[PDB]
């Protein structure tokens, strides 16, 4: 719709948070009053980094993305010394700071983030987009605590790569059902499966699908989380049959 | 291709303390990098396919290493025939 944004389009509110490269705050556009949240990057620190090139990619695709599971990018601009992100506010917060509130997660939460995150991840592969780093500080809730997915030769972080991006090999979509299953582990337990004192045992646990479920995890969340930890990607499930899995048809949530 | 190839000599290295073997280190066929975070820290693995003597008939192995290259740190994760 609109032509064009400027800063002067948002009354500013407090800080939401600090990032790598500036800070993100709360924010409302004056004509609708609408909120929402600005994330302010100083480029001299993204050349620092060289990140550039990934912000460029990250925005074209944010832009292109609609789903209500997925962050909205609404709008950016730009001066000499920050780029401007014009973002859906996401009111309740970071999982990783629920998780860290909370412990872990119920069955019915936890289903309920879970089939948020298929869903977001089907409309995704569906547009050959690949998430690929998905984990609980990259999860915002929106105001009825839906889940949203945030961001779009560091690889990762160990804990959430599957054994063909951690032993060097070709990846493809299928890394993303590694993920959900190691996410929907962590939400359950508290921590991911594979789990370790140093980085040379998780990555050991990890190439040969080592990990085991404390006693209170259920007979149906162990089966999903099984299958999507499968060694080779091709035996992972699809996204579709995550959805009418068993455990997440009896736990799950319906958008409110 | 300078301290790549170091890299393999020394993963032949390891590789025969470990296993009590005596490999001859021969040339670096191919070799990948990539990094990971782990907590507050990063590292980077090296994937190095080599050619190397086992009682004088060449082989192809693929060694995979841990690097910090800040704290002059290398340790073999794998050794594997291809
Ligand atoms: N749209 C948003 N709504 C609410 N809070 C947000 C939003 N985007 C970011 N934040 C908050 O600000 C922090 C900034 O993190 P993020 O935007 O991921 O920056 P970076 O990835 O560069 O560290 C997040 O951890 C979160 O708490
Ligand atoms: N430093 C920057 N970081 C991110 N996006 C930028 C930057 N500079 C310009 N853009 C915009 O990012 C998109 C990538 O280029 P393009 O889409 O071809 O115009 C466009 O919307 C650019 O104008
Ligand atoms: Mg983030």
């Amino acid at each position: 719709k609109k032509r064009q944004w400027a800063l002067e389009d948002f009354e500013i509110g407090r800080p939401l948070g600090k990032g790598k490269f500036g800070n993100v705050y709360l924010a409302r556009e004056k004509q609708s009053k609408f909120i929402l949240a600005l994330k302010v990057l100083f480029k001299a620190q993204l050349e620092k980094a060289g990140v550039e090139h990934q912000l460029r990619r990250e925005v074209e695709i944010q832009s292109h993305l609609r789903h209500p599971n997925i962050l909205r990018l609404y709008g950016y601009f730009h001066d000499a010394t920050r780029v401007y992100l014009i973002l859906e506010y996401a009111p309740l917060g970071t999982v990783y700071r629920e998780l860290q509130k909370l412990s872990k997660f119920d069955e019915q939460r936890t289903a309920t983030y879970i089939t948020e995150l298929a869903n977001a991840l089907s409309y995704c592969h569906s547009k050959r987009v690949i998430h690929r780093d998905i984990k609980p500080e990259n999860l915002l809730l929106g105001s009825a605590g839906e889940l949203k997915i945030a961001d779009f030769t560091l690889a990762g972080t160990l804990d959430y790569l599957p054994p063909e991006m951690i032993e060097g090999r070709m990846h493809d979509e299928k890394v993303d059902l590694w993920s959900l299953g190691v996410l929907c582990y962590e939400f359950l337990v508290g921590k991911p499966p594979f789990e370790a004192n140093t980085y040379q045992e998780t990555y050991k646990r990890i190439s040969r699908v080592e990990f085991t479920f404390p006693d209170f995890v259920t007979e149906g969340a162990r089966d999903l989380i099984s299958r999507l930890l499968k060694h080779n990607p091709s035996q992972r499930p699809m996204l579709r049959e995550v959805l009418e899995h068993p455990w997440i048809t009896a736990n799950s949530s319906k958008p409110s | 291709s300078l301290e790549i190839e170091e890299l393999a000599r020394f993963a032949v290295d390891e590789h025969n303390k470990k296993e009590n073997a005596l490999l001859e280190f021969v040339r670096v066929v191919k070799a990948k990098e990539q990094m990971f975070q782990w907590r507050v820290e990063f590292i980077t693995m090296y994937y190095l396919t080599l050619e190397a003597k086992d009682g004088g008939k060449k082989k192809l192995y693929e060694a995979k290493v841990w690097v910090k290259a800040a704290e002059n740190f290398k340790e073999l994760q794998e050794f594997k025939p291809v």
